[PDB]
C-alpha cells in the first residue's frame, strides 16, 4: 500500500536481462546504470554469471539481500514462476513489463498474476508496461529514453507507445519530470495508489495522467483521493475516449466495457481535475502549473505591444470564462511615465508597436510590483524596433527584481529569433509560447485550477 | 423501518417497489411527495379523500400492472366522494376484466416547472444522481447533468446551474422563479438514498414539480437488485 | 478596381526614405532592393541626390516616368500634399504607411485622404499599414522581414504589429507565401478587392485573413466574392472579436462600432470560409490546404503504431464531425502480409508498437495506392525500435511512389529526433505536426473545406 | 400595388404598418397568413365573422394602441353573432380604460401547432438578414436563433433551420407530428426577398408563425418602417 520503497528502493532486480544487449531486459538494465541508480542492481538470468559488470543470479531468491522491486521482463508463460520466486524472496513490488495478458484476452492469467502476488503480500505494476522512472532516486527502470529533464511533474500513462513517446517529448517541451510511470493494464496498482504517493512526495508539484479508464468500483475512491490531492497539487488528465465514439474504440483495446463519458467528466470536476482534450493543451498547462504559483485573485493584466495579439488573448480568455477588468490607476500612472499618449489602458495594456525592449522590462516590473495585480500575461509581436532576446531578458529581469512570485505567461510571435527567445524563456522555467492564444490558454489553466480547487473546498465545506 | 419495504419486496422476489411503497420510502428520506393513502375498499377512501383533499387521483396498485393507463387503471380530476365511488368501481371493473393490492388515493398536483431527478449505478463511480428539466428537455434533447454520490451542496447547486434549460427555473414569461434550495435538498437526499441502500439498483423521480416554494414528487420508480 | 499594377508595377516610388537608414521609408527601400525588385524604384526625399545608389527626387511628379505605386512614409500632416502631387503625376495606387488617421480619431482626415485620391482616379491601401509583399513580382514593400518562403499562400492582415510578426512566423512554420498585404485602417481598398485579385492570381492557392471587421454596406459583396473564390481556393479567416467582449475591445481600437458575432459567423458559412479561433489553428490548416488536394470522398484511413495516438485522433476527428469507417478488405489483406496477428484493423489501423521503420513505408504505400482510400493520417510514436527520420523517409518514399495525390497529414510524437523529422517532412511540403491531435485537426480542415465548398455549390444551385 | 401600404403609412408619418396592413403585405409575397378583415362598423364585424367562419378572434387596431392583452384589445373563440357583439362592445370599452382606432380586426381561428419565429433585420455590414428560431421560451428565453444574410438560397433556408438547438421540435416528438419543413424554408426565403426589395422596411417580425404537418400560418406580424 505504501509505495515509498517502489519509488525509493534499496535494491532492484531485473529479471530477463541477457548477454544479448538487444533484449528488453537488457535495455532496462542499461538505463538503470546509465541514469545513475545508487542502490543495488541485481540482474537475474538463468546462465549469466555477471551482466554489465554486476554479479548476476538465476533467481531473485538467490540474492543475498532484500530486493524491494523486481522488474520482470520474461515471456508471459514464465511470469507466474518468477512471481512465486519473488514472493519467496519477500519482494514488495513486481513491475511486470511483459505483455500477453488481459489486453490480448487472457483475463484469467492476469487475474492469477495478481492473486498470486497478493498471496505473498506483493503488489503488481502493470502488466504490459514500459516500466517507471523516479528522478529523485536517479531511477530509470524503463526501456524508454535514457534521460529526462529534472523537475516536479509526475506523468502517469495508461498507454504504452504514446506514453513512452511523450516521455521523450517532455524534453522538447522543457518539462521537468519527477517521475514517469507506465501503468498499462492496471491490473493491481492504479492511479489512486499513485496519487496517494505523489500527494506525499515533496518532489512532485504537478500530476499529469494519460487515462483511458479505471476499474469497476474504483471511482468513489478515485474522487476521494484526487479531490484532496487537488487541494495542493494540480491534476491534469488527458482522457482517452473523450467522445462517445472514442470511448467505444478505446475500451476494446483495453479489453473492457466502455465507461460513461458524462459521468467521468462529472467525476473530474468533483475531483478538481483539469481535463485536457489534447497532448499540446496538457503540456502547455503542465508547464505553467509547474512553474507558477496559483493566482490569488482575478486581477489579471495583459501586456502587449499590439492590439491584435491583445484581442486574440481577450477572445481566448473569454472562451475560458476569464474576463479582464480596468487596471489599477497606480499601474497606469507608472506606465504613462514612458508610454506614448496614444497607448491604450483598457486591459490589455497596449504599449504600442513602437515599444523598445526596455519598455517590456519597466512594464512587466510595474505590473508585478503592483499590489493590486494578481497575474500577468505578456505578449510580444516582433518588430524591427526590438530584439526578441532583449525582450525576453527584460521579462526575466523584471520577474527577478519584482522580488515576488505571481503567475506569469508569455506569448511571442515572430521568426527564428522569436523561436530562440521562447526557448530561452522556457529553459529559465518561464512559461513561454509562440502564439498569444497558447500563452492565454496556459494562464487560463492557472485560473481553472484555482477555480477547481475552490470547487473542491466548497464541496468539503462543513455543515 | 422503511427498510422493511425493501426486505418485503426482496422476500417476495420483486424487482421494484409498488407506487405507494416508493412514495413512502422517499418521503421517509425527507423528499416531499404528493400526499397518498392506500385504499383496501371503496369506503376506506372517504376518510382519506377527505383527509387528503379533493380533487383526488385514483390509481390501481397491483404487482401485475407496469403501465397503469392502458389497462384503464387511472382516473384524474375526481372532485367529490360520489365521483370516487364511480372512479373506484370503474377501475376495479376495468383492470379485472383485463387482468383477473388496493386503490391508491392521491392528491392533485398543481402545475409548475417539471423536473426529473434520477439515481443510477455507474460501474466505476457507483451511485450517481441525475438532474434535468422535464418534458422534452430530458426526453428529446437529453439535457441532463450528473454528480457522483454523496452530493455536497456545491455539487447539487452546480449540477442544477449546468443544464442548458436552467433558465426555466429562474423566472420567465408567465412563470415565477422556483425553489432552487428545495431542488438542491432533494438531489442530495437522492444521493444519500443511493449510497445507503445497496438493494436499490435505480430510482426515478419523474415528474417532480417545482414551485416558488418547495417541490413535490408526483411519481417515483424504485428498482431493486 | 483592377489591382494588376499594384502587385505587378513597372515603377514604385518610396516617399519619405532618408539618408538616415533607421527611418521607416529607408527600411522599406532597403527591403525593395534586397528582395530583388526588377522594375524602377524612385526614392523621394526633399534634399537627397541619391538613396541606396538610386537617383532621388523631391516630388513624385518630378520623376521622368509613370509611377504605378507610391509608398507613402511621411507624417500625417504631410500626406495630403503628397497625395495631390501623386495625383498630378497620375499614380494609380497610394500605399499609405502613415499612422494618425481614423485609428486615433481623425476620421475627417482619413476621409479627406480617400476623396482626394479618388478625385485623381487613385486608390488607397491603408492608411496605417506596414506595406505589402508580392513574391512573384519579387516585390517587398514592407518594413517587415526582408524575405519569406516562396509558395502559394496569400496573407491579408488588418492588424499591424501582429501582422508583421506573423509575416516572420510563416518562415518558422514553413508556410510558402505568394503575398503579404497589410490593410490597416482599410479606408478604401479592402478584403473584397484583394480577394478579387487573388481569385485570378495563378500564383495564389490559399488565402489567410486576419480580419477585425469590414466597412458598413460591404458585407453582401464580401459574401458574393468570397463564396465564388471558395469554389477553387480555400479562405481561412482569423476573426478578431470572436466573442461579445472581444468584439467591443477590437471595435474601439479601430474607432468603429462593434459588429454582430453571430451574423459574421453566418456570413463566413455562406462564403465557404473556414474560421480559425487561433493563430496556430490557422497556420496548421493553411499548411495542409496549401500542400494537399481536397479529399474526394469520406474514406479516411488513420495509420498508427499505438492505440493511444489513434484514440486521440479518433476523438479529435469526432469533435470535427469526422467519423472513421472500416478499411477496405484489400488494404487489410495487403497490410496483413507484414503485420502481427494482434494488430487492429478497425480504423485506425494499429500496426503495433513493435513496428520498424519500413512498415511505415509499406503501410503508407498500400493505403495511398488503394482505390477505396481517399485520405491518410499517419501517426507515429517514437520508440527505440524505430528512427523518426527513418519513418519520415519511408512516408516520403511511399508518397512519391504512390504516383498519385491524396491528402496526407502526419503526427509524430517524441524527442529532439522527432522535432527534426517533423521539420524534414515540412520542408518537403508534407504537412507534419508534433501531436496526433494537430495532425488530425489539420486533416479535418481539408474535409471542412470540402464541405464548405459543397455548401457554396448547393447555395449557388439554379432554381 | 402592395407598396401603396408602405407609401400611405410613410405619408401619414407612421413608423410601422398596422396589423391588417402588415398581414396583407406579407401575404402578397406568398407567405401564408391568417385570413383577416378590418371592421368598419360593429355590424360590419359580424358580416366578416360570418364570411370568414366561426370561431373568430377579434383584435383592436389603432396606431396608438401599442399593446395587446394589457390594454384588453383581444378576444378568442367567438362562435356567433351574439358572442361577437358582446366581445366587440367590450373591445371598445376595455382598451380605452387602460387612442384613435383604425377599426377592429376579425381574424380566423388558428389551430395549435409548433410555433416559430421568422425575423428580418438590417445589419450595418451585411444588410438584410433573416432570423429563425422556435417560438416561446426557445427564442425569448434561450436566444436559440440562426441567421442568414439575404437573399437566401434553399441551402441557406434548410441549413439555418437544422442549425438551431431546438430543431428536433420540428421532426416529430411526444404527441406532435413532424411539421412541413419545406413550407418553412419557403417562408424564410420570401422574408429575405422582402428585406432585399423593400428598402423602407427597417425590420420585420413574423411572430408567432404556426407550423403544421402541411403548410404554415403567420398568426401575428410586425413591420417597422424607415
Ligand atoms: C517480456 C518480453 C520482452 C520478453 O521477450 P524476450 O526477451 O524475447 O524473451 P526471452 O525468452 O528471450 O527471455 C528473456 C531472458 O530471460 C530469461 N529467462 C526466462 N525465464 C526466466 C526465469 N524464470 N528467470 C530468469 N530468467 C529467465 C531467458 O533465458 C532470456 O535470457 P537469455 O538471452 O539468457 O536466454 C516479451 O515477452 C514481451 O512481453 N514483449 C512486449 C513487452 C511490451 O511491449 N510491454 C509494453 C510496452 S508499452
Ligand atoms: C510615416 C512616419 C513613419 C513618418 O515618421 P518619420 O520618418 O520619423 O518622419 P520624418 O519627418 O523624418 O519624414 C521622413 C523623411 O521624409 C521626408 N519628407 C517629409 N515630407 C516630405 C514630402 N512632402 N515629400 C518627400 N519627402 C518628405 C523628411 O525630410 C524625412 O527625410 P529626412 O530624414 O532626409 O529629413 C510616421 O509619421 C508614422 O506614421 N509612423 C507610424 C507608422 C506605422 O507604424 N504604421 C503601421 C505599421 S503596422
Ligand atoms: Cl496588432
Ligand atoms: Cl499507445
Amino acid at each position: 500500500n505504501d509505495l515509498e520503497r517502489l519509488f525509493n528502493p534499496s535494491a532492484i532486480a531485473v529479471v530477463g536481462a541477457s548477454k544479448d544487449p538487444s533484449k528488453i531486459g537488457s535495455q532496462i538494465l542499461r538505463n538503470l546504470l546509465s541514469y545513475g541508480f545508487k542502490g543495488k542492481v541485481y540482474p537475474i538470468n538463468p546462465t549469466a554469471d555477471e551482466l554489465m559488470g554486476l554479479k548476476c543470479y538465476p533467481k531473485v531468491s538467490d540474492v543475498p539481500d532484500k530486493v524491494d522491486v523486481a522488474v520482470i521482463s520474461v515471456p508471459s508463460d514464465k511470469v507466474l514462476g518468477v512471481i512465486d520466486d519473488c514472493g519467496k524472496a519477500g519482494v514488495k513490488f513486481a513491475v511486470v513489463i511483459t505483455s500477453g495478458f488481459k489486453e490480448v484476452g487472457n483475463e484469467e492469467l492476469e487475474e492469477e498474476l495478481v492473486r498470486r502476488a497478493h498471496s505473498y503480500g506483493m503488489r503488481v505494476l502493470g502488466p504490459n508496461i514500459f516500466g517507471y522512472l523516479y528522478a529523485p532516486a536517479r531511477l530509470n527502470a524503463t526501456f524508454g529514453p535514457k534521460d529526462v529533464l529534472s523537475g516536479n511533474v509526475a506523468f502517469i500513462s495508461q498507454s504504452g507507445a504514446l506514453g513512452i513517446a511523450l516521455m521523450g517529448y517532455t524534453v522538447v517541451e522543457n518539462i521537468g519530470i519527477s517521475s514517469i510511470v507506465s501503468v498499462g493494464n492496471k491490473a493491481d496498482l492504479d492511479d489512486v495508489d499513485l496519487l496517494d504517493f505523489f500527494d506525499k512526495d515533496p518532489n512532485t508539484g504537478v500530476i499529469m495522467i494519460y487515462l483511458e479508464g479505471i476499474a469497476p468500483g474504483r471511482g468513489r475512491m478515485f474522487i476521494d483521493v484526487a479531490s484532496r490531492v487537488s487541494l495542493r497539487k494540480p491534476i491534469i488528465v488527458i482522457k482517452a475516449g473523450r467522445t462517445e465514439v472514442g470511448a467505444r474504440a478505446a475500451a476494446s483495446h483495453t479489453g473492457s466495457i466502455a465507461g460513461s463519458v458524462a459521468i467521468y467528466e462529472s467525476a473530474f470536476k468533483q475531483s478538481g481535475i483539469l481535463m485536457a482534450k489534447s497532448v499540446e493543451d496538457a503540456f502547455d498547462w503542465t508547464k505553467a502549473l509547474s512553474w507558477n504559483p496559483i493566482p490569488e485573485g482575478e486581477r489579471l493584466i495583459v501586456l502587449t505591444n499590439g492590439g491584435g495579439a491583445g484581442v486574440q488573448s481577450t477572445d481566448t480568455f473569454a472562451d475560458n470564462g476569464i474576463y479582464l477588468s480596468k487596471p489599477p490607476e497606480s499601474l497606469i500612472q507608472e506606465i504613462k511615465k514612458f508610454v506614448p499618449p496614444f497607448a491604450s489602458f483598457a486591459n490589455p495594456i497596449d504599449i504600442t508597436g513602437m515599444a523598445p525592449d526596455d519598455w517590456y522590462y519597466m512594464g512587466t516590473l510595474a505590473a508585478l510590483k503592483n499590489p493590486d495585480v494578481d497575474a500577468l500575461t505578456v505578449l510580444y509581436c516582433q518588430t524591427a524596433v526590438t530584439t526578441p532576446i532583449g525582450v525576453a531578458k527584460g521579462i526575466v529581469d523584471a520577474i527577478k527584481e519584482a522580488g515576488n512570485s505571481k503567475p506569469v505567461t508569455v506569448g511571442m510571435v515572430g521568426g527564428p529569433e522569436v523561436a530562440e527567445a521562447v526557448s530561452f524563456l522556457n529553459k529559465q522555467r518561464i512559461a513561454a509560447y509562440p502564439t498569444p492564444e497558447r500563452a492565454s490558454s496556459a494562464m487560463s489553466a492557472l485560473y481553472a485550477y484555482a477555480r477547481a480547487r475552490s470547487y473542491v473546498m466548497k464541496s468539503l465545506a462543513v455543515r | 423501518s422503511s427498510r422493511d419495504l425493501l426486505l418485503k419486496a426482496k422476500e417476495n422476489g420483486r424487482k421494484s417497489l409498488l407506487e405507494h411503497e416508493a412514495k413512502y420510502f422517499i418521503s421517509s428520506y425527507g423528499i416531499p411527495v404528493t400526499n397518498i393513502r392506500l385504499a383496501k375498499s371503496e369506503e376506506e377512501a372517504v376518510n382519506f379523500s377527505r383527509e387528503i383533499g379533493f380533487p383526488v387521483v385514483l390509481k390501481i396498485v397491483s404487482p401485475q400492472v407496469v403501465h397503469k393507463s392502458d389497462v384503464g387503471g387511472v382516473k384524474v380530476n375526481l372532485r367529490s366522494e360520489e365521483e370516487v365511488r364511480k372512479a373506484y368501481r370503474e377501475i376495479i371493473e376495468n383492470v379485472k376484466r383485463n387482468v383477473p393490492e388496493g386503490i391508491l388515493v392521491q392528491e392533485f398536483a398543481p402545475p409548475g416547472v417539471e423536473l426529473i431527478i434520477g439515481l443510477l449505478r455507474d460501474p466505476q463511480f457507483g451511485p450517481t444522481v441525475m438532474f434535468g428539466l422535464g418534458g422534452v428537455f430530458v426526453e428529446l434533447f437529453r439535457d441532463v447533468s450528473f454528480r457522483v454520490a454523496p452530493l455536497s451542496e456545491q455539487d447539487a447547486e452546480s449540477m442544477i446551474k449546468e443544464v442548458k434549460a436552467y433558465k426555466l427555473l429562474t423566472g420567465f414569461r408567465g412563470m415565477e422563479p422556483v425553489d432552487i434550495e428545495a431542488i438542491k435538498d432533494a438531489l442530495i437526499r437522492a444521493g444519500r438514498i443511493g449510497v445507503e441502500n445497496e438493494e436499490i439498483a435505480e430510482m426515478d423521480l419523474n415528474p417532480v414539480i417545482a414551485y416558488p416554494k418547495g417541490i413535490k414528487v408526483v411519481d417515483a420508480r424504485i428498482i431493486l437488485r
